[PDB]
RNA sequence: GUCGCGGCGCGCCGAGGGCCCGACGCCUGGCGGAGAAUCAGGGUUCGACUCCGGAGAGCGGGCCUGCGAGACGGCCCGCAC
RNA sequence: CGCUGCUGCAGUUGAAACGCCCGUAGUUGGCCCCCCGCCGCCACGAGGAAACGGGAGCGCUCCAGGCAGGCCCGUUGGCCCCGCCGCGUGGGACCGCGCAGCGGGCGCGGCGCGCCGCCGCCGCAGCCCCGAGGAGAGCGGGCGGGGGCACCGGUACCGGCCGGGGACGGGUGAAACAGGAUGAUCCCGCCGAGACCGCCGGCCGCGCAGGCGCCUGCCAAGACCGCCUCUGUCAAUCAAGGGCGAAGGCCGGGGGCUAGAAGGCGAUCAGACACCACCGUAUUCCCGGCCGUAAACGGUGCCGCCCCGCGGCCGGCGCGCGCGUCCCGCCGGCCGCCCAGGGAAACCGGGAGGCUCCGGGCUCUGGGGGGAGUAUGGCCGCAAGGCUGAAACUUGAAGGCAUU
């Protein structure tokens, strides 16, 4: 049974793609499979940010936001809770929950 | 596939048909001579033979017995061929090394039923049919 | 022509002896030593060996020192390189 | 490439009749096609074929009448003895009295009843009812 | 009410040359008034090997992978 | 489909129904003849002529005013290549390629190429040959190529 | 993956038949 | 030489003749067809024996008689038994 | 038993498209000339034993029989079937191919001629199917992580050299083993090697697949699109034959940072000699050969022909329009969804549709499951192995997709 026409992976003319790790497996998954979720968050949380703010001492600091791509692999994703197992006709729909 | 259909493609027809009939394995048995060299009964319907030992076989499970069978050796080939008796009790009417006429059970050299390798069955001792003993039609 | 028809190329001359792997070791070892190498200012396939570490252009007539059995070997064609890189570098 | 021209425009003209499209373009014209659709035409299976000759192979436009069930050909070109040009009708149409093989023969291409009228056997063209 | 026979002409030329009816140029011949004469040269819409216009020794045309700019004044389509 | 690729793809030149002379003409017969002949004395390939005529000039088709092809034309008056252009032009390639693989020892994707383009110079040749316009000696050989292409 | 460890499995039995018969021999 | 053509035997002179349209080699519990069996059609299967044509009379050879047999209910020899 | 498939089988997932590409045989080849010549083809003859199969006629008392019988065809026992790939005759649709310039007289030229020659001789319109939504070549402009060689950036892991400042550092699920007052970790400054090209990086693109990403100079190419450029069937697919082919491996150098098959060691367990630490050889990288396999998969060969909507993306090219990387087409590919249609269904629908209403062409593969990819022979390899490839024997299910 093909579960899936993507075949789980987003490759499309073509035969292969670069390797990428689980953040947390350390595995090696192909780069189209790969979970790729990407955060921009704050370096400070909401709170400190404005004890921070007070204290800084220089005037027009903002708090600087932190950069990520996470990459995970599907039993890690799948694990922590990134992804979650969808009905066979959810499975169909896609977009961000 | 195309079947490979012109007007002048009547050779790679046949051919395909001489080499790809050879896996059936029907036609493979009755064709490629395999069969005939190493049948016990080879190309009879029968044959006469010495009785090996007298030895009953376990049934394959599900179901449970021993189903006395006699292990036979042929005069023809010399080869020995494990021979079920069949009906009630009839392996008394059989002695070791008594005169055995054995046909096959009727599955073409395959095993007849829950006896585990019987390609054949005993059909008459000493000259008489075993169920013409077994219902004292004709005496041993 | 074929004459030999596996590695036995240079290393007929030994016969049936001293091993395969010897004798294999030897194929690469004296096809290079007899080999005609590129003389770097004759730019002529010349350059013969005349001794272990010493080869000879016999057009360019100029003696360069080399590897034992090939007039340039891997270690000292990086080494040129890093020396260079660090030469411009330093000026 | 295309080894039976005939073959896709039948085909084409059986799709059309699918989507009942009462016109078709059949892109590569032949003798072949022109004769087949001709006895199409007098059996009324079809209506009138235009061929709109190009300086290249030419290009077939017919009106169909939505009166045909399937058209056919039979490759290879087989040879038919006269005798058993009923065999090919009973299994290739359906019934005797309906449905038309389309033959070659020395005197012409012609109708399975008309081969069997002067009882001259041929090739098989194709098939249509 | 469409009858295959007849395709319209503006509906026609939307078509790929092959895919219309009957095969046609795509392209036409134009004819343009050179800056430096009186008199047309004419030219094709899809040239590309560089055209000189009369006497000026420079090519008028500039190429493309399809229709060909022009540089000095010029005429549209034939004339 | 085009031959040792996987591509297809229909870029081809549609001809006008009409074999029409032009009406917008000032070119005889003998005009058109002659400028092919010279060109082909200065010496281009076909292709060659036929986009000089149709861009300096204005000769759609030189079928449309002369009934005859361009090659007809130059084997007429004489000046016809003896190799034709079509197998010239992918000799020419081909000798391209192996002076690259010369200073590429490890271009293995060119050697591909390569292999493409002799089976397009071998089948064409066989055509030629079976054609009688190229003579039955005729062969492509890679030492021979360099020299025939000159 | 028992296919994959049976196939080496058989390789072992190849050898050591290749291997006797040389012995034999 | 034969009833006769032929590498059919011999000398001589060349370099052929075959083959992926399967040669050659090997195997066959291979007589062949007329026919037989089974069966919508197409197929499949089998050809000891009646009819025909072959081939043999334990096995190889070799022969005379005759219009015709390389005969075996002829002869001769080698080999078995 | 259409479970051998010519009719008439299957290969996405039940068995099964060669990993990929060139390629010789083989097989298949768009249209197109009416008018004959050879083909093949089809019909019609002729001739070549019956029995046999069919069948006329017939009461063996009925029959299986037999050609008998009856107050008689000249009583019967007809007639068909020796597939006769031979033969003769017609037709020319289809199907393969045909190289000659033809003529008029000399010539009625040795019983009718014809052949060969000789005569521009003035008779011939004396002589090119065409331009495949086939293929090859050209030109133009863009196209892309396509290939080789070349050059070189950047941190990071790692080592090394200071300087500072100070007890733990590591590692984990919790631990433990190694590191640290010869000052570790940590910080910054450098210094050197080797690997790797992050975030941009994708229902992006490119390549025959395998595969493809620093500066990407310079070297040849490749599709695609455009065109009133050129050629004129030059084609499609393919045994035999060649090339290419991830990783692991291998032979031999160069290298050697990082991970890390082996191994060693902590733990964890009843035992782990496994999963998790920690250390680490081969290996990983480069060059020169091998090897020839992968769930090399779209688990779906290739060349076509048609086939409905709804959008996206990329590469050209046109149609316009105030006018914007806008619209609308043509597109070459990459894709999603889907009405019919198909299927055992899952699902395909740019096909897995046009198929029991079964036939475009070509090449490969499968025939219940094991035994077995074993045995043996071959070939290839240095090896590991790969390629080809059984049988005895055994046995009632194995398997697919779905439902509860």
């Amino acid at each position: 049974p093909v579960k899936r026409r993507n075949n789980g992976r987003s490759k499309y003319n073509c035969g292969h793609t670069n390797i990428v790790r689980c953040q947390n497996c350390h595995r090696c998954v192909p780069k189209d499979k790969v979970i790729k979720r990407f955060t921009i968050r704050n370096i400070v949380d909401n709170t400190i940010a404005d004890d921070v703010l007070n204290a800084c001492v220089i005037q027009g600091f903002a708090i600087p936001k932190l950069y990520n791509k996470v990459q995970y692999c599907v039993s890690c994703s799948i694990h922590n809770h990134i992804v979650r197992v969808r009905s066979r006709e959810d499975r169909k729909i896609r977009t961000p929950p | 596939s195309g079947k490979t259909s012109g007007l002048y493609t009547a050779r790679k027809l046949r051919t395909i048909r001489r080499i790809q009939r050879w896996a059936d394995k029907r036609y493979r048995k009755a064709h490629l001579g395999t069969w005939l060299k190493a049948n016990p009964l080879e190309g009879a319907c029968m044959a006469r033979g010495i009785v090996t030992q007298k030895i009953g076989i376990s049934a394959k499970q599900p179901n449970s017995a021993v189903r006395k069978a006699v292990r036979v050796q042929l005069t023809k080939n010399s080869k020995k061929i494990t021979a079920f008796v069949p009906r009630d009790g009839s392996l008394t009417y059989i002695d070791n090394n008594d005169e055995v006429l054995v046909a096959g059970f009727g599955r073409a050299g395959r095993a007849v039923g829950d006896i585990p390798g019987c390609r054949f069955k005993v059909i008459k001792v000493a000259g008489i049919g075993l169920l013409a003993l077994f219902l004292r039609k004709r005496e041993k | 022509m074929a004459k030999r028809t596996k590695k036995v190329g240079l290393t007929g001359k030994y016969g049936t002896r001293y091993g395969r792997a010897a004798r294999k070791q030897l194929l690469k070892i004296e096809t290079s030593q007899k080999a005609k190498y590129t003389c770097p200012f004759c730019a002529k396939d010349k350059v013969r060996r005349t001794a272990c570490g010493i080869w000879t252009c016999r057009s360019c007539s100029k003696t360069m020192a080399g590897g034992a059995y090939s007039l340039h070997t891997e270690p000292a064609n990086a080494a040129r390189a890093t020396i260079r890189r660090l030469r411009l570098a330093r000026e | 490439v295309r080894i039976n021209v005939l073959r896709d425009a039948l085909k084409s003209i059986c799709n059309a009749q699918r989507i009942g499209k009462k016109q078709v373009i059949v892109r590569p014209s032949s003798k072949v096609i022109i004769e087949f659709l001709q006895l199409m035409q007098k059996n009324g299976y079809i209506s009138d074929f235009a061929v709109v000759d190009n300086h290249r192979s030419n290009r077939i436009v017919v009106n169909l009448i939505g009166r045909l069930n399937k058209a056919g050909v039979i490759s290879p070109r087989f040879d038919i003895p006269a005798n058993d040009i009923e065999k090919w009708v009973v299994n290739l149409l359906p019934s005797r009295l309906f449905g038309h093989i389309i033959l070659t023969t020395s005197q012409g291409i012609m109708d399975h009843i008309e081969a069997q009228h002067r009882q001259i056997g041929g090739k098989v063209i194709g098939y249509f009812y | 009410n469409v009858d295959l026979l007849y395709p319209d002409p503006v509906e026609e030329q939307r078509k790929h040359k092959l895919k219309r009816l009957v095969q046609g140029p795509n392209s036409y011949f134009l004819e343009i008034k050179c800056a430096g004469c009186q008199d047309i040269v004419v030219v094709y819409s899809h040239a590309n090997t560089p055209v000189f216009c009369p006497g000026c020794t420079s090519q008028i045309s500039i190429p493309t992978g399809g229709k060909c700019a022009f540089t000095s004044q010029v005429e549209r389509y034939r004339q | 489909g085009r031959m040792h690729a996987p591509g297809k793809g229909i870029s081809r030149s549609a001809i006008p129904y009409t074999r029409a002379p032009a009406p917008w003409n000032k070119y005889t017969p003998e005009d058109v003849c002659e400028q092919i002949y010279k060109l082909a004395k200065k010496g281009t390939p076909p292709s060659q002529i036929g986009l000089i005529l149709r861009d300096q000039f204005a000769i759609g088709q030189v079928k449309n005013v002369t009934g005859s092809k361009i090659v007809r034309i130059l084997k007429a008056k004489g000046l016809a290549p003896e190799i034709p252009e079509d197998l010239y032009c992918m000799i020419k390639k081909a000798v391209a390629i192996r002076k690259h693989l010369e200073r590429s020892r490890r271009d293995k994707d060119s050697k591909f190429r390569l292999i493409l383009v002799e089976s397009r110079i071998h089948r064409l040749a066989r055509y030629y040959r079976q054609a009688r316009r190229l003579p039955p000696t005729f062969r492509y050989k890679s030492d021979q190529a360099a020299a025939l292409l000159a | 993956m028992r296919a994959k460890w049976a196939k080496k499995r058989m390789r072992k039995l190849k050898r050591k038949r290749r291997h006797m018969k040389a012995r034999s021999k």
